[PDB]
C-alpha cells in the first residue's frame, strides 16, 4: 500500500533453515544451532504472511 | 599369593592356556542356512552392527581389512568376558598376548602407510597449519608418538584388565574376611562386588572396543 | 593335506597373500622384539 | 548506543529508542542485553521483558513468545506475538488455569497432546512467577 | 620413634588430598551460579543439585582427612 | 531441541500455545478485545 | 622398624589419590547444574548420567585404596 | 631429633593442599564473571552465591592449613 | 643435622601449592575474555571482579608461600 | 652430606609448583580461542587480555622456580 | 652416596611438572574443538592460537624436565 | 644400597605427573562431546581435531613415564 490511489504489486523472498545456516554472514550470530534457527525461521515466515495480509 | 590368577595355567602338567585361548571362537557358531536358530541370529545381528560401527569411516582400501578389525575385536571382547566367569584364567592379562596383539597390527598399518603414501606419511609428522618456529619441536613429539603407539596398545588392554580383576578379588577377600564380622558391613561389601562386577563386564567390552578402534585409526591414518 | 586347504587356505589366501603381508613384516618385527626380550633375560 | 525496537503484531512499545539494556526470556536461557552485545538471534519463551532506560527507569512486560535479534550495529528488535503489560494480568487466572492444565497432563496419554499440555504448563507458571 | 615420625609424613601426605575436594567445590558454586544466570526460574531445584554435589565432593575430601586421622591417632 | 520439538511440534503451535495461555490469563476488562484481536478466522480448502 | 615407618607414608601417598575423585565429582555435578538449566524436562536422564559418571570417579578412586591397602597389609 | 624433621616435612605436605582451594576460588570468580556477563541483573544474587562458593572452598584450604599447624606446634 | 634438611624439604613441600593459585588465576583470566566476549558492555564490571577474583586466588598460593617462608626461616 | 641431599630433593619439589602456570597458560589460552570464535570483532582486544592473564598466571609459575634455585643455588 | 640418591628423588620430583603441560593442551585442545564448532569459518586462525597455546603450556612443562635433567646430571 | 631406593622413590615421584595428562584427555574428550553436540556437520573434522589433542596430551604423559624408566631402569 502506497496511498489512497496508489498501490504497487510487491514479491517479499522466504528463506529455508539452509540458507540462513550457510550463509557466511551469519558467522557472526552467536549461540546459534539448527534448532534456534528452524524456529527463528518459521517465526519469520509467520511474521512475513502477517505484514503482507496486512498490508 | 596375590597374582595367582596370572600365572599360566597347567593342569596335570599341560599348558591349559592353549586351550584357553582357543576356545572363545567356539562360542560363535556358524552356518550355511537362511534362516537359523537364535543364536546365530543374534550373533550375525551384532557382527553386522559391529561391522558398520568400526568400518564405515575407511576408504576402499581400509575396508579390505574389515576381516581383520571384526575378528580382533569379537575375539578380545568374548576373551574378555570368558575371563570374568569363575577361577578363570584370562589370556587379555599377560602382556605378551596384548604385545602380540599390538605390534603387528600397528607395524603393519605404519608399514603400509611407507610403502605408498610416503609423501603423506611423512607429511603426517607435522600439522597442516603449524606456525615455523615450531616445525621442530612437534617433529620429536609427534614421532614418539607414533613409537609408543604400539606398547601403549597393549599396556592400555594388560593394565586395565589385570587391575579390575584385581580389584574384583581384593572385594571379594574383603567379603570373606567380613562373613564372621558385622552381616551387614558384608552385604555393602557385597553391593559394591556386584556394582564392581557390572562395571568389569562393561570394560571388558569397552576395552575390546577400544584396541580395535585405536588399531582401526591408526589403519585410517594411512590408508 | 586335503580338505584342510580346501577349508583353511583357499578362503584365507587372499588375505595371506595380498591383504596382510605389511602385518607378515610387522609380526616379524615383534618376533624379533620378543627374542631381544626373552635373550636379555 | 542501542536502538531498541519492541513490538507487538498490533501495538509498537519502542521504535529506534535509545535504551540501555533490555533482559528476554530466549528459549536458551534469560540474558540482558546492553550496547555491542555479541550479535545473537533467539526465539522467547513466556516471561518478563524489563526495559532498561538511560534514566535508571525500567518498564516490565510479559512476553508469550517470538524473536529477539541482536545485530552487529547494536540495533536490537524485539517482536512479541503476545506482548502485555502486567496490571492487565490477574494471579488468579494463571493459577486456576496452571491447576487445569496439571491435571489435564496428569489425565493425558499421548505424546504430542502431552507436549501442548507441558506448553501450556511452563506458560502459566511463568505466568504465576512473574505476576507474583 | 622412626614410627611416630612416618606417622606424621603420612598423614601430611593424606592430607593432601583435600585439595580435590575444594575444587571440587569450586567447580560446584561455579556451576550454580553460571546455571541460575541462564535458568533464574530453576533457583530452587539447581541449589538443591549444588547442595547434593558439596554433599558428595566434600565427603570425598572428608574421607581423606579421616584416613590422616586414622593414621595419626588410631592405626 | 526441546520437549514438543522432540514431539513433531513446531514453533508456531509452541507460539499459538504460550499466547493462548498469556491470553486465558487477562483480567475479563482487556480479555474479551484482546480474544478479538488476535483470534483467527481464516479456513483451509 | 623403617618397613611399618615406609607403609604409612606409602598408605598416606596412595590415599592422595582421590582428590581426582573428589574433583571429578564436582565437575559432574556441575556439569549437571548446568545441563538441568539448558533443558529442565530431561531431569532423569540427566540425573542417572551424573549418577553414572559419580560411580566411575569412584572407581578411579578405589584403584588408588586398592593399592594404600596393598602397601599397609599385603606387602 | 627425627620427630621435628618429620613434622616439618609433615608441615609442608599439609599444607600442600591448599591448591586446591586456590584453584576452586578461581572457579568460582570465573564462574562469577560469566554469569554476570550473560545476566548482568541478577549481580546481587550471582555475588552471594559467589560469596557461598567461595566460603566453602576457603574452608577446605583452611581444613588444610590447620591440620598443617597442628602438626607443626600442637603435635 | 637433620632439622635444616627437612626444613628445606619443607619448604619445596610448602611452595608446591602455588600450583592452585596459577590454575585459579588461569580460569580466572579466561572467563574475563570469555565474558567480555559476550557482551563487553560491561568491561568495567568484569574486569573488576577479576580483579577480585585473581587477588582471593593468588592469596591461597601467598598462604603457601607464607608456611614455605615459616618453616624455612623461623623454624 | 644430608643437607645437599636435601637441597636437592627441595630444589625438585619448589619446582613441582610450575604444574599451575601450565594449566593456567593453557586456560588462558583455550579461552581466547573460543571468546575470538564468538566474537572475531573484539579480537585484538581479547588478546590483550589473554596476554595479561598469560603474564600472571605464569608469573606464579616463576616464584615456584624462584624458590627452586634459592634452595638449590642461594641458601 | 647420599647426594646422588636425592639428585635422582629430587629429579623424579621435578619431573611432576610436566602434569601441568599435560592438562593444559588437553584444555587448549578442546577448546579449539569448541571454537572451530562454533565458528567454523576460522579454522585456520584458530588453529594457529591452538598451536600457540600449545606452544606456550608445553614449554612451561620442558623447563620442569630441563630443571630435571639440571639436578641429574649438571649438579 | 641407598641409591637404589631413592630410583625406586624417584621413579614414583616421576610418574606422578600422568595425572596432568589424564585430566588433559578428559578435557580434550568432553569438549567433543560439547562441540560435536553443538554442530554434528562437523563430526569428522572435530573427531580429528579430538585425535590430535589426545595424541599431543597424552605425550607429556609419557614424557614423565619416559624419565620414571630412566631412573627406574638405566640410570
Ligand atoms: C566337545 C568340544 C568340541 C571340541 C571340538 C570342536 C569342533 O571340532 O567343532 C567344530 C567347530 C564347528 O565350527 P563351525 O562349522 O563354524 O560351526 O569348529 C570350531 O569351532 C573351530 C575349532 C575351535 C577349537 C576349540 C578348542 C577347544
Amino acid at each position: 500500500f502506497r496511498s489512497v490511489i496508489s498501490y504497487k504489486t510487491e514479491e517479499k523472498p522466504i528463506f529455508s533453515l539452509n540458507t540462513v545456516a550457510s550463509a557466511d554472514s551469519m558467522s557472526i550470530y552467536d549461540d546459534i544451532d539448527a534448532d534456534v534457527l528452524q524456529n527463528y525461521q518459521e517465526y519469520n515466515l509467520a511474521n512475513i504472511i502477517y505484514y503482507s495480509l496486512k498490508e | 599369593n596375590l597374582f595367582a590368577s596370572f600365572i599360566a595355567p597347567t593342569i596335570l602338567g599341560l599348558p591349559a592356556a592353549v586351550l584357553i585361548i582357543l576356545f572363545p571362537p567356539l562360542l560363535i557358531p556358524t552356518s550355511k542356512y537362511l534362516i537359523n536358530n537364535r543364536l546365530i541370529t543374534t550373533q550375525q545381528w551384532l557382527i553386522k552392527l559391529t561391522s558398520k560401527q568400526m568400518m564405515t569411516m575407511h576408504n576402499t582400501k581400509g575396508r579390505t581389512w574389515s576381516l581383520m578389525l571384526v575378528s580382533l575385536i569379537i575375539f578380545i571382547a568374548t576373551t574378555n568376558l570368558l575371563g570374568l566367569l569363575p577361577h578363570s584364567f584370562t589370556p587379555t592379562t599377560q602382556l605378551s598376548m596384548n604385545l602380540a596383539m599390538a605390534i603387528p597390527l600397528w607395524a603393519g598399518t605404519v608399514i603400509m602407510g611407507f610403502r605408498s603414501k610416503i609423501k603423506n606419511a611423512l607429511a603426517h609428522f607435522l600439522p597442516q597449519g603449524t606456525p615455523t618456529p615450531l616445525i621442530p619441536m612437534l617433529v620429536i613429539i609427534e614421532t614418539i608418538s607414533l613409537l609408543i603407539q604400539p606398547m601403549a596398545l597393549a599396556v592400555r588392554l594388560t593394565a586395565n584388565i589385570t587391575a579390575g580383576h584385581l580389584l574384583m578379588h581384593l572385594i571379594g577377600s574383603a567379603t570373606l574376611a567380613m562373613s564372621t564380622i558385622n552381616l551387614p558391613s558384608t552385604l555393602i561389601i557385597f553391593t559394591i562386588l556386584i556394582l564392581l562386577t557390572i562395571l568389569e563386564i562393561a570394560v571388558a567390552l569397552i576395552q575390546a572396543y577400544v584396541f580395535t578402534l585405536l588399531v582401526s585409526l591408526y589403519l585410517h591414518d594411512n590408508t | 593335506l586335503q580338505s584342510i586347504i580346501k577349508n583353511i587356505w583357499i578362503p584365507m589366501k587372499p588375505y595371506y597373500t595380498k591383504v596382510y603381508q605389511e602385518i607378515w613384516i610387522g609380526m616379524g618385527l615383534m618376533g624379533f622384539i620378543v627374542y631381544k626380550i626373552r635373550a636379555a633375560d | 548506543q542501542m536502538s531498541f525496537t519492541f513490538a507487538s503484531p498490533t501495538q509498537v512499545f519502542f521504535n529506534g529508542a535509545n535504551v540501555r539494556q533490555v533482559d528476554v526470556p530466549t528459549l536458551t536461557g534469560a540474558f540482558g542485553i546492553l550496547a555491542a552485545h555479541v550479535p545473537t538471534l533467539q526465539v522467547l519463551r513466556p516471561g518478563l521483558v524489563v526495559v532498561h532506560a538511560e534514566d535508571g527507569t525500567t518498564s516490565k512486560y510479559f512476553v508469550s513468545s517470538g524473536s529477539i535479534a541482536v545485530n552487529a550495529d547494536s540495533s536490537v528488535q524485539l517482536l512479541a506475538e503476545e506482548a502485555v503489560t502486567l496490571d492487565m494480568l490477574d494471579l488468579g487466572a494463571a493459577k486456576a488455569n496452571l491447576e487445569k492444565a496439571q491435571a489435564e497432563l496428569v489425565g493425558t496419554a499421548d505424546e504430542a497432546t502431552r507436549a501442548e499440555i507441558q506448553i501450556r504448563i511452563e506458560a502459566n507458571e511463568a505466568l504465576v512467577k512473574a505476576l507474583e | 620413634d622412626i614410627d611416630t615420625a612416618a606417622k606424621f609424613i603420612g598423614a601430611g601426605a593424606a592430607t593432601v588430598g583435600v585439595a580435590g575436594s575444594g575444587a571440587g567445590i569450586g567447580t560446584v558454586f561455579g556451576s550454580l551460579i553460571i546455571g541460575y544466570a541462564r535458568n533464574p526460574s530453576l533457583k530452587q531445584q539447581l541449589f538443591s543439585y549444588a547442595i547434593l554435589g558439596f554433599a558428595l565432593s566434600e565427603a570425598m575430601g572428608l574421607f581423606c582427612l579421616m584416613v590422616a586421622f586414622l593414621i595419626l591417632f588410631a592405626m | 531441541v526441546a520437549y514438543w520439538r522432540q514431539a513433531g511440534l513446531s514453533y508456531i503451535r509452541y507460539s499459538q500455545i504460550c499466547a493462548k495461555a498469556v491470553r486465558d490469563a487477562l483480567k475479563t476488562e482487556f480479555k474479551a478485545n484482546a480474544e478479538k484481536t488476535s483470534g483467527s478466522n481464516v479456513k483451509i480448502v
